[PDB]
């Protein structure tokens, strides 16, 4: 009851949550080739979506940590390459593809032995300002021939994509299983809204239910509390 | 008031609020024509009609402006827009109504449709629910604003209460908003105009059943550039 | 040669320790940040915007979710006991909830502050009465009648003034466990002919400057 | 005696991670650099210069991949449309590929700037005539007819100037996605007795000062 | 779209690729005698080549990486030793050759339990820059009279050479694999030249194809886009 | 709780890394240089002979 610190923009979204677990079983239908692409989603974490879109734009850096074990938590002597694919740049399709060689896409090589890797990635974003509410449509051309699913789209908000696998010509012995942990920096918020009333139904637009809801009703009547 | 050609008639001694206190200003970046001839006048759109069993109405900007005015021909022909607005929204009505309305701009307001049932499935909005041009929108659930985003939190945003027992008029000057320094007109809208009813209309029988709101905009600093298409 | 003993909790991963990791595009220089007019820097300035108070938290239909917005005042009852809005407790379930304050108090554990509760006549301008809001301690129970309500801290509101009728509570805190204010009928609803015998009132409420919230806690419902 | 706890993420190798580490040869001293004239220090110098644009990217026969240099004019045509350059997007495929210009914008994913376009005739020196290069922004289409192409940023372009005549386009970004720029015959290719009734015109483009590339991506055909 | 940083000529080139792997299997015709010597080839990584071929001469250290691991990507209880042979001193030919004791031959001794071993190379030209193309031949003598397939070539460019090992005087008990990460830091590029056109064909000289093609030819008529 | 991340190559051993290490003998005092008249510092000073 003095400090006022605790109800920054900084504090208030600084935190390491788990945002994706990437999953390299033995034998499976998941991931039979021992790797797998996982694009950066905020949204990954449950109740961060609902709280960064209190604001319109925003901007900031990210600090991913990559938990990593078998779905036992045994820790086996395994090598990881944890690879940034950027915006530009393509995903790797094939466990054997030239994504995987290609320099500008930095790669990451750990142990499971050795603490969880930690990156940093910077603000991404060609725009000023990240953006989850876009009323409009990406491209500036006369294109409406088509089914217009771009509406609420806004792929400047791209922050790439990180691709796990198991280093080596020979699939893994070991199942394994990596944990995404991303946690925001330096942060800056711009226009403020009101808060998520009803229930997330779609990742890409703020669509909601056929029937609302409301936040709560305990007063059965207006006069008795 | 007469600025050009138009001349409206209107209380100048009112609370006149700045969106999140910025006037709209010129860009002098390097992001690039600034006309304010006939495209500094006051644009009037129809009247619509406040009622007992009204939801609430919003128009999206600059998308309001796109085909019904001189505004529009530079906005169709530049493929670069930058604009700020003076919003002045106001009713007539007499000492026997009641009402209030609330009149609010959210920038980046995008439109939510529906999906009930046991498997939810929906599409997206069409333009008339998108860019619903000069005639507007009704709300169609006012209490989420149609994106699931609660009304009662709606002040948080560059608002003015229209209480037909107090006011009569609400102005809302809102400058350019947005994460670029220029950006399209026909394809971006910068932000929606919010006309929501909070407290119903009511009257005893015989008086008139609806009550005239007059939208009367302009746009302050009015700059497109880019080049004629 | 530089002598170091690696002292316990080392490649421990704690997720809210700050600290410095190397850059994945060390070249990379970001699209600089220009202006934008609205910005945010503390969450207590979002706390101080008045935003309207669910007070008639009753209807629970999906079209009549707009009746809880405003609740009414009419000729029928007389002198009588309007409604009594939930605890000074904007963290608690209730009509705080409908506030922008209410849900990021839903976004902490802890809070300490003074509340500001505007309310807003909407009648018609030829509608008159009085009005007797009351805000009553904590640990106290609510007032039985107005008169007893009256001889505590009390506010007379008469519809000479449209909305700017506004109370201000002294202190909320955690751990009756919070005080409770109340809205009386101290005059019946009186209008001429013509003028609709029954109106409505929206109530908005903000907190002061001396508000703060302090352990952080992410309590969302969805998703 | 110093204490230290190993931070998470500390065996990781990180490509882009600039450090410093142990010299293989820490007394070899290698030979002195001395001067050698031409030097780049910013790959935007290269960006700078003007490099022959393929406008016309039509054969793709091995004996007639030099017609892609230049385009045609000739008397043949009178008052109709030359030739269409690609729209302005230094980066995306097409003719913009045979300046270094476009190399280099295939190394990275984001660029910015102003660009220079200067034409070149190459007729006889008794042949004269005008022709009308029009440039029109992106999203709009290409314009249907000369007079309609010339209410729109345009140059006229007399064989009065040899080569002089140059387009500057304003501004280029990333996301008709960007704006091509039309060359039109205002003018049929008028020529004396013994003068050759047809003539090539090579161009030439480079970047502005104002030009700048951000992300970076390796993506070369070979190898 | 304001800082010019992104296109310097060292954070264009500097950055760390997998420029080459060294196989040592328990048992193949690949290396039985459990070693293997790798020149330093800044070809190694693909794009590479084209990229420094920009320019004629060049100037640069290099930071050399080795993640070694088996094929599965198994990390196993091993030591390493990586010998550097510098351009002078002769290359290891047996296993039991006396390059391996020269002290002169800078010697990395690891295990695959330790993170990548890293090295750094300085510039090992006796002349003042690299230097890609070479108009002519090396000797500075009269002596044309064999075959002169010395055009184009310079032995000047010499960085030396790895020499990769499994410590110790019985066999390697596990299979294993060594990959090589080089990074470009210190750069100066010189004479700007244009960007290759056609596919290389070989390693030392610029030959290209009997049938030449072109960047891209999209526009089916010049009149139409 | 000092933050320190273990970059890559920390327990190899190369041979001409120049580092010191902890002494065998902290306490023992070598016999203090005396002078001997000819001495070499630099092998070109031979190469010039």
């Amino acid at each position: 009851s003095h400090s006022t610190a605790e109800t920054t923009l900084d504090s208030f979204f600084s935190r390491a949550g788990l945002v994706g677990e990437i999953d390299l079983p033995l034998e499976g239908t998941t991931n039979p080739n021992g790797y797998a692409n996982w694009d950066i989603d905020i949204t990954g974490y449950a109740q961060m979506r609902r709280k960064v879109e209190l604001f319109t734009y925003m901007r900031f850096d990210a600090e991913f940590t990559f938990v990593a074990c078998t779905p036992t938590g045994e820790v086996v002597p395994q090598l990881l390459q944890y690879m940034f694919v950027p915006p530009g740049a393509p995903k790797p399709d094939s466990r054997e593809s030239l994504a995987w060689q290609t320099a500008t896409n930095p790669s990451v090589f750990v142990k499971l032995s050795d603490p969880p890797a930690q990156v940093s990635v910077p603000f991404m974003s060609p725009a000023s300002a990240y953006q989850w509410f876009y009323d409009g449509y990406p491209t500036f051309g006369e294109h409406k021939q088509e089914k217009d699913l771009e509406y609420g789209a806004c792929p400047n908000n791209m922050m790439g994509t990180f691709s796990v696998r198991t280093v080596g010509t020979s699939k893994s012995k070991y199942p394994l299983v990596v944990r995404i942990y991303m946690r925001m920096k330096h942060v800056r918020a711009w226009i403020p809204r009101p808060m998520r009333n009803q229930n997330y139904l779609f990742k890409a637009n703020p669509n909601y239910a056929g029937n609302s809801i409301k936040p709560t009703g305990a007063s059965r009547t207006a006069i008795t509390t | 008031l007469t600025i050009g050609n138009s001349t409206i008639t209107t209380q100048e001694a009112a609370n006149i609020i700045v969106g999140y206190g910025e006037w709209p200003s010129y860009c002098s970046d390097s992001d690039a024509t600034r006309p304010d001839v006939s495209v500094n006048r006051f644009y009037t759109l129809d009247t619509k009609l406040w009622e007992k069993s009204s939801k609430g109405w919003y128009w999206k900007f600059p998308d309001v402006l796109t085909e019904t005015g001189v505004f529009g021909q530079n906005a169709q022909f530049h493929y670069l827009y930058r604009s700020g607005f003076c919003i002045h929204v106001q009713c007539n009505a007499s000492k026997f109504h009641q009402g209030a309305l609330l009149v609010a701009v959210l920038p980046e307001y995008v439109i939510g449709t529906v999906a009930g049932g046991t498997g939810t499935e929906d599409s997206h909005p069409p333009y008339k629910q998108t860019q619903p041009g000069a005639d507007g929108f009704e709300l169609q659930h006012p209490y989420v604003l149609d994106a699931g985003i609660p009304i009662s939190q709606l002040t948080v945003c560059p608002h003015q209460w229209i209480n037909l027992r107090t006011n009569n008029c609400a102005t809302i000057i809102v400058p350019y908003i947005n994460a670029l320094p220029f950006d399209s007109a026909l394809n971006h809208c910068n932000f929606g105009l919010l006309v929501v009813p909070i407290s119903p209309l009511d009257y005893d029988q015989g008086a008139t059943p609806v009550i005239p709101i007059t939208i009367t905009l302009a746009p302050m600093c009015s700059e497109f550039a880019g080049l004629r298409q | 040669g530089f002598p170091t003993e690696l002292k316990p909790g080392t490649n421990q991963f704690l997720t809210t320790d700050d600290g410095v990791s190397a850059p994945i595009l060390p070249n990379f220089h970001p699209t600089p940040c220009i202006h934008i007019p609205g910005e945010v820097r503390n969450l207590l300035e979002l706390c101080q915007v008045e935003t309207i108070l669910e007070v008639n938290n009753v209807p629970t239909n999906a079209t009549s979710l707009m009746e809880r917005l405003r609740f009414p005042v009419s000729a029928q009852a007389g002198k009588g006991e309007l409604c009594a809005v939930f605890r000074a407790d904007p963290g608690r379930s209730g009509p705080w909830q409908s506030t922008l304050l209410g849900q990021l108090c839903g976004y902490y554990t802890q809070w300490s502050g003074s509340l500001e509760v505007t309310f807003m006549f909407t009648g018609s301008f030829m509608a008159t009465g009085k009005m007797l809001i009351a805000y009553t301690p904590p640990g106290g129970p609510l007032p039985k009648d107005r008169a007893t309500a009256m001889l505590g801290t009390h506010v007379i509101w008469d519809f000479g003034l449209q909305s700017s009728v506004t109370l201000v509570i002294p202190w909320i805190s955690n751990t009756y466990t919070t005080g409770l204010v109340s809205i009386w009928y101290q005059t019946n609803y009186v209008v001429p002919i013509g003028a609709p015998n029954t109106a409505y009132i929206i109530a908005l409420a903000a907190a002061q400057k001396n508000f703060t919230m302090q352990l952080c806690k992410d309590a969302s419902d969805i998703l």
